[PDB]
């Protein structure tokens, strides 16, 4: 409990974890030989070198003024009292607070120094907390936040295409606020977490086997994302050791580079990709940090305590148990390391000195040695205005790269730059080498990964379906997406399901690929039709033979009549045609009943034996009522047919779907009338002919009504298509036509 | 010269009374604050003695004073306030709880200080919402309700009066802008939103308020406005309402409360105005010890002489400073006076429970409670008292407690604005709000249920139950109702549901059970004629056989056939039968049965008139009725074979303006009676072409002729009414008529050919 001081101009304050955190009645005991000694020298070194350069406050000197925190918030607040005490041992003026290693020690500090108008700038300081200006008005960082952690592995499984993940944290404040800022910077980015889940401080392997073992039952996600400190970080390893898998490990600062957290166990841990902060060496420091010794080094009281904890030696008041500490001793790099955050300490100090200067400078034209009226100190001038604004080249930088400068963001933190360390084996021993680094985009070299790019690891879910054959619903997360097959004739739906073109449409490649590719009555007549045709050919033939005959005997009109029926008949087979047409189809089946009347009332004339009159007028009355439905509405345009439940790839349309649906049913309506007359009036008849015409007249009208009786159920089954219909209607047509001319040419013939 | 009011004692209380006003820039500490500085001041210091002396709180443990001054700055309050902790860091004296700084910025950087260095805090008087954050502040009590409770109580007292639709008005900085935003958040859950969030500034121009009142006066369904606005605010406010001539009925926080000074000089227009104040009540005997105090009584305090020069012009030199009574002189008791009593009480309570509870041994203070800590005492005592207010009514019972987050409990009285029938405009109390709303109604003239109350609902909605089609997002407050379309019912109140657009719904529009129809409508156009016409069909069938059973034994009777005669007579009977019973209710084996029988008889005739004409154009008989009869039976065999397979009954127009069809199963018979219609019409047809051959001899008395009158006459009807049938099948009501006349006319051609030969048998 002592104080370092050095009387100047202007004076910065400081607040280090020199001791450990203790227990009992002691606050605090051991002291800290890295994190509160280094770092002690560390911003005495930089706030020598401001003196010495007369670039930088030539003519103000600055002081120094440090007290101790022992790791602890109530002894730390109550010490911060002394830099706001004088602002009302000579009380002395603070120009500004350089300290605060702990996030907690700095909290209590910031809310302290806020009222009073002082501003602050921490060193190591990392909490997500004190990034919120609103609760800490006077705070600012030489180091990024823990935000920047997560949004740096955020843009790390977007590189590698990692969507899939598993996210562990810790219980604290440092899981639990980087947890969150993962998921807030993961949203934007489309990745989803899985199993997320934190763990205590118990220290209990039962409790991290469960974890370990819970990542078992979810095998899609082989990359885990860590934001647990270092102190559990071992046991995890450990506990993953027992019962070993296949894992790939994206941890955070927590874990580092440092070789502690892998232990008989580096075989669970391979291709670990873990984040470190960058922090270039300080060449100078070490040359002066070596040149300290008691005997000269009366400015700080500390150091007596640590050399005396350091080497285990007693310089006054030695005692037996503890061996005098040998002359000529001075620290050597054999057993030195330079901090992590000495950079950042450094750093610190020239915060304010460019600030003040630049102050100094303004406030204070044309001046030197002291200043005008820079006595009291105007907090919003110094902070918000000539502090939070500096651009300013790292001091005793190694390689003057320029690119790091010290600068502060809109809330005062620092600028994030980060280390991509990843674990890999080199001649049989493990090993971190860096392969990359994060400023503002994240860059990696893939040739600098050893040994895992054999894998690639990719843990990604709902792999993307293809929309051609199966479509796509919503399954329970949004991020994820489930392939559902859907009936294959309907046009492709980019993210719904696919909507139905209707029928006769074949979809293609295309989105709206479906479209009307429609059969025209496709030619099945060749393999079922032809051989009606071929015989009905063959009828015509026998019939034009029939006719010719005829034609030459001179009396030797009515079997012209009956001649022109057959070959009407004929072509009503030919008239069916792949072709479609509104005309001809309605002309088809007009032709085909007219044809038929005519036939069957050319007997009527003979069982009744200015006749000739009487059978014109009745084939006339036949032909105007079928004129009759054309000159109606009835007669339209083929249409395709609406066999939307039949997985048919093409529809054809030959009958028009109004010709076949009233034609069929008022020719065999007409052809009933006759046949049923005809029947009756041969039975009255006595034969009113001779015996082989009267056998041959009653023979044929038996025949017509067989035949046209057997024709009923066809017409109502017969379900037109390109192959049924057309063989239905050639077969019934061909044989009333070879009845008709059997019964009359072979009478002929004979006589 | 900054002074400090200290006191000796064993446990010692703070103080931040702004005595000294804050004045301008040049002057930080200039005109004494009497009314909120020297008064409650006073008050804590007769708290304090009161507490002193009493032997029941604490008593051993004395309690002294450390007073200080804020002058209404919060950096001048850090600076004093910083002389609380010189001492309990670790002649100067250990200081545990202090009272507050009377404002929202002081006591705000009181409680920021004070939450590091332990110290508990009670704010006698500190209306805020960030004081009631415990993130920031959580060692920060307060025995006066927030600001967020006063927007409770407006929210109910609309609630109250069915007040939906209402406008907001602001004020710039606190209390205008945080109060906006937990009112409309605590409106939204009691569906209330808000119409003109309009917000008013500090420098406010009057022709701009002249510009506000009428982006007020915009909305015309808008009768109602709450008022967020400090008191010179609201006085303007009402001043440029009464310019304008614009009446509403004002609610106000409270910044208008009840004071004279908001509304003086904007009489008229303010009217009806509804207003909450702080509940308080008057304390005699601190206005007896205030009233008790002469500069040269009291010296305890030091700025008691200042405040004694600015009250009265005298001077401390020589003059009225001593000859000044001081009693019977107008005074007036500061409203937030028993605030500070009662948090003295507090925090004696409080001490006293902790020294009960840490040092049971003697009433002295032990040395067990020497490390003082504000957290035990904020988290077990300071949050736990309750206990009776000191010096309250006997009448009235008020308990001094403390929420979970440090407030005090809400009470607030409201005020309303008359017009006295004698006396002049005043205020006056109708109501209060302690844990439920009450008010007395039928106190105010002007909101009564007869004076023209004002709903300001802008969404009245008149609409009968069946006739509300509220379909429309607008906002959550109300909705227009609109009448459902007569096709539609109102089944769901929020969207009419047409379950049906046949039957017209009923009055509680619930019942979609459809609209009937009847076959049974008789009349003297369709039902007079027709029926009579049916029935006398089947009489004269009667007649006619008649004369044939006594014609039978007759040598003329003899040549014709007996069998075809007695089939036709039968076959006419049959017919006029199902024409007569056609008019009947439909079910599933009448109206199908009626007319498959009519088809039957209709097909009998023609059967029978075709053997009656192959004897004559021939010129066994027993061969003709055998097959006429396996005709008749093959007809009726292939339809009632129809009837279970393809005669599905079911027919009804709902969407044209229409109801069901009076139909069960006689629905879908003209596609079955198209087959025996072809059927009858082939025997029809068949029998005029064997006809036309036919009556070569003129034997049997000339009867050929009676039976080629037939067919000329049967097979004419039938094709003429052929149209008639089949353009009358698109109406019902048309084809059921059509049906019964062509049947009744079939029949009457068939007995009237037969009605000759009657005659001759006769004569
Ligand atoms: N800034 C640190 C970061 C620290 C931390 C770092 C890594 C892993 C866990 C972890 O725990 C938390 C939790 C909350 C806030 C900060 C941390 C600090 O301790 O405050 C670190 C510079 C201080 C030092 O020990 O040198
Ligand atoms: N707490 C009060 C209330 C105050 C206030 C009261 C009425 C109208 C306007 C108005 O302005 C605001 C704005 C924000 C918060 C509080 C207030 C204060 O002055 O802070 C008042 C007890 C203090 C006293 O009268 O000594
Ligand atoms: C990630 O996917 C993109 C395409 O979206 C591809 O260009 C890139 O090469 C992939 N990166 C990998 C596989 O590492
Ligand atoms: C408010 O509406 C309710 C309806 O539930 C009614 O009972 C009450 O009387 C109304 N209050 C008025 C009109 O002041």
């Amino acid at each position: 409990r002592r104080e370092i001081k050095i009387e100047g101009d202007l004076v910065l304050g400081g607040l280090f974890p020199i001791n450990e955190k203790g227990t009992g009645t002691e606050e605090c005991g051991r002291i800290n030989e890295d994190r509160g000694i280094q770092r002690l020298e560390a911003m005495l070194f930089a706030i020598d070198e401001i003196n010495k350069d007369d670039y930088l406050l030539p003519g103000v000197k600055l002081g120094v003024h440090i007290l101790d925190t022992c790791s602890r918030d109530t002894y730390a607040l109550e010490q911060s009292l002394e830099f706001v005490r004088a602002s009302l041992n000579i009380p002395l003026l603070i120009a500004g607070v350089i300290g605060g290693s702990y996030s907690s020690v700095s909290i209590q500090v910031a809310n302290l120094l806020r009222l009073f108008q002082i501003p602050q700038i921490s060193y190591a300081s990392t909490s997500a907390k004190l990034s919120d200006k609103s609760r800490y008005d006077y705070f600012a960082r030489t180091v990024p936040p823990d935000f920047y952690q997560a949004k740096a592995m955020a843009e790390i499984l977007r590189f590698f295409n990692w969507t899939y993940v598993s996210t562990v944290a810790s219980e604290g404040d440092y899981g639990e606020t980087g947890i969150e800022a993962f998921e807030q910077e993961a949203r934007l980015r489309n990745i989803c977490i899985a199993t997320a889940e934190k763990v205590g401080r118990s220290n209990i392997r039962k409790s991290y086997d469960s974890v370990i073992r819970e990542l078992l039952q979810k095998p899609n996600a082989r990359v885990v994302v860590l934001f647990m400190r270092s102190d559990d970080s071992r046991e995890l390893i450990a506990a993953a050791s027992r019962a070993n898998a296949s894992f790939t490990w994206v941890a955070s600062d927590g874990w580092g580079a440092q070789e502690s957290i892998i232990k008989g166990s580096e075989h669970v841990a391979y291709g670990a990709i873990t984040l470190e902060l960058a922090s270039q060496p300080v060449r100078q420091f070490d040359r002066y940090f070596q040149s300290l010794n008691p005997y000269n080094n009366h400015r700080n009281p500390w150091f007596r305590d640590f050399w005396e904890q350091k080497f285990q030696c007693s310089l006054q008041n030695k005692r037996n148990h503890r061996r005098v500490c040998d002359k000529h001793l001075a620290i050597d790099s054999s057993n030195y390391e330079q901090e992590s955050k000495i950079m950042f300490v450094v750093n610190a100090v020239y915060a304010m000195a460019h600030a003040l200067h630049k102050m100094q400078r303004t406030l204070c034209p044309n001046t030197t040695k002291l200043c005008d009226a820079m006595k009291i100190l105007d907090g919003k001038k110094l902070y918000k205005d000539y502090l939070l604004k500096i651009n300013f080249t790292a001091p005793f930088n190694p390689n003057k790269d320029a690119d790091s400068i010290v600068k502060f963001d809109t809330f005062g933190d620092g600028m994030g730059r980060y280390n991509v360390f990843n674990f890999q084996n080199v001649g049989g021993k493990y090993s971190y080498l860096k392969v990359g680094h994060w400023a503002e985009t994240l860059s990696l070299d893939v040739n600098s990964i050893h040994w895992s790019r054999n894998s690639v690891p990719t843990s990604q879910c709902s792999d993307p379906c293809a929309p051609n054959e199966m479509k796509n619903m919503q399954p329970g997360d949004v991020c994820c997406w489930i392939c559902i097959p859907c009936e294959p004739y309907e046009y492709l739906a980019d993210e719904f399901t696919c909507m139905d073109c209707g029928s006769g449409q074949w979809p293609t490649a295309d989105l709206t690929g479906c479209y009307d590719l429609p059969e025209d009555y496709i030619r099945w007549e060749d393999a079922w039709a032809i051989g009606p045709v071929t015989i009905a050919c063959l009828g015509f033939m026998c019939t034009c033979m029939v006719v010719t005959v005829f034609i030459k005997h001179n009396n030797t009109e009515l079997c012209y009549i009956l001649l022109f029926g057959v070959g009407l008949s004929y072509c009503m087979t030919f008239f069916f045609i792949a072709k479609p047409s509104p005309v001809i189809c309605a002309l088809r089946r007009l032709g085909l009943g007219s044809s038929f009347a005519i036939c069957y009332s050319a007997l009527l004339t003979k069982t009744n034996c200015s006749p000739s009159s009487q059978v014109f007028i009745c084939l006339g009355l036949i032909l105007v009522q079928i004129v009759m439905v054309s000159v109606w509405l009835i007669l339209e345009a083929p249409g395709t047919r609406r066999y939307t439940l039949a997985e048919k790839r093409e529809t054809v349309i030959l009958k028009c779907n109004v010709k076949d649906s009233s034609m069929l049913i008022s020719l065999t309506y007409d052809v009933i009338l006759v046949i049923l007359c005809t029947v009756y009036a041969f039975k009255t008849r006595k034969c009113p002919e001779n015996f082989n015409e009267a056998k041959f007249i009653g023979f044929t009208m038996y025949t017509t009504c067989i035949i046209w009786l057997a024709f009923l159920p066809i017409f109502y089954v017969t379900s037109s298509d390109y192959r049924v219909q057309t063989t239905t209607m050639c077969i019934s047509v061909s044989l009333s036509g070879f009845v008709v001319l059997g019964c009359l040419f072979a009478p002929k013939v004979h006589i | 010269a900054k002074k400090v009011l200290t006191l000796e004692g064993d446990l010692v209380l703070g103080g931040l009374f702004p005595v000294h006003q804050k004045g301008g820039p040049a002057e930080d500490c200039g005109p004494v604050n009497e009314h909120r500085g020297i008064q409650r001041l006073e008050a804590m210091l007769f708290a304090l003695d009161r507490i002193n002396r009493d032997p029941h709180l604490l008593p051993g443990v004395r309690l002294g004073a450390h007073i200080l001054d804020s002058c209404s700055k919060d950096t001048h309050a850090l600076e004093q306030a910083l002389d609380f902790v010189r001492a309990s860091l670790s002649a100067p004296t250990a200081i545990t709880g202090v009272i507050g700084g009377s404002y929202s910025d002081v006591s705000i950087q009181v409680a920021n200080l004070l939450r590091l260095f332990q110290i508990p805090q009670i704010s006698y008087a500190s209306t805020s919402a960030k004081l009631s954050d415990k993130s920031r502040y959580d060692y920060f009590a307060r025995t006066v309700p927030p600001d967020f409770f006063q927007a409770k109580a407006m929210a109910e007292i609309l609630r109250f009066f069915n007040w939906t639709y209402v406008s907001t008005v602001a004020s710039e900085g606190d209390y205008g802008e945080t109060g906006i935003e937990a009112f409309e958040l605590e409106a939204r859950a009691r569906n209330i939103c808000v119409a003109t969030s309009e917000k008013v500034g500090r420098a406010m121009s009057r022709a701009a308020f002249e510009g506000v009142v009428r982006a007020l006066l915009q909305k015309p369904s808008a009768r109602v406005a709450v008022l967020f606005t400090r008191s010179e605010d609201a006085r303007e406010l009402l001043a440029a309402s009464q310019r304008l001539n614009a009446s509403f009925t004002w609610v106000a926080s409270d910044g208008w409360g009840a004071l004279e000074s908001v509304v003086a000089g904007s009489e008229g227009a303010a009217e009806g105005a509804i207003t909450i104040e702080l509940a308080s009540y008057p304390i005699s005997d601190f206005a007896s010890y205030f009233q008790s105090l002469d500069p040269w009584n009291n010296s305890r305090n030091p700025w008691f002489r200042e405040f004694w020069e600015q009250r009265f012009r005298c001077s401390f030199r020589q003059r009225d400073c001593a000859a000044h009574s001081l009693r019977a002189v107008p005074f007036e008791q500061e409203s937030k006076i028993m605030f500070v009593v009662n948090a003295v009480y507090a925090m004696a309570h409080a001490l006293h429970n902790m020294h009960r509870a840490l040092c049971p041994n003697t009433t002295r203070l032990c040395d067990a409670m020497r490390p003082v800590n504000g957290r035990r005492l904020y988290k077990d005592f300071v949050l736990n008292v309750k206990f009776d207010a000191p010096f309250r009514p006997a009448d009235t019972h008020n308990e001094v407690r403390f929420d979970r987050f440090g407030d005090g409990i809400g009470r607030y009285n409201i005020f309303t604005y008359l017009r006295a029938g004698s006396g002049r405009y005043r205020y006056q109390k109708v109501g209060y709000w302690a844990e439920g709303l009450t008010l007395d109604t039928s106190l105010i003239p002007w909101a009564s249920p007869s004076a023209g109350p004002l709903p300001a609902s802008r969404c009245s909605e008149p609409c009968l139950q069946n006739e509300v089609k509220s379909v429309q997002p607008g906002e959550v407050c109300c909705w227009l109702c609109i009448p459902c379309q007569p096709y539609e019912y109102r089944l769901d109140e929020f969207t009419c549901a047409d379950c049906g657009l046949g039957y017209w719904p009923n009055a509680s529009l619930t019942g979609c059970f459809a609209l009937p129809q009847e076959y049974i409508r008789w009349g003297d156009a369709w039902a007079v004629g027709p029926v009579t016409i049916a029935c006398l069909g089947a009489l004269a069938t009667l007649f006619v056989l008649g004369v044939f059973v006594r014609h039978n034994a007759t040598p003329v009777v003899k040549a014709s056939g007996r069998e075809l005669c007695y089939i036709l007579l039968g076959g006419v009977f049959l017919c006029y039968c199902m024409t007569f019973i056609f008019i009947a209710k439909p079910s599933t084996a009448v109206c199908t049965l009626r007319r498959l029988g009519l088809g039957t008889a209709f097909s009998v005739c023609y059967s029978a008139l075709l053997t009656k004409t192959n004897r004559i154009a021939r010129i066994s008989p027993a061969s003709q009725v055998a097959i006429c009869l396996a005709l008749i039976s093959g007809q009726l065999l292939i339809v009632v074979a129809w009837l279970v397979v393809e005669a599905p009954g079911t027919g009804k127009e709902t969407a044209p303006e229409r109801r069901e069809v009076v139909t069960l199963r006689c629905n879908h018979r003209d596609a079955s009676m198209l087959g025996s219609l072809a059927y009858n019409v082939l025997l029809i047809a068949l029998c005029t072409l064997y006809a036309f051959k036919t009556r070569k001899c003129p034997e049997n008395f000339n009867e050929a002729k009676f039976i080629g009158f037939t067919m000329y006459t049967t097979c004419i009807i039938w094709l003429a009414f052929l149209p008639i049938f089949y353009v009358t099948s698109s109406d019902y009501r048309v084809q059921t008529t059509t049906m019964c006349v062509s049947v009744s006319l079939s029949g009457s051609v068939v007995l009237g050919c037969l009605f000759a030969p009657k005659l001759h048998i006769i004569l």
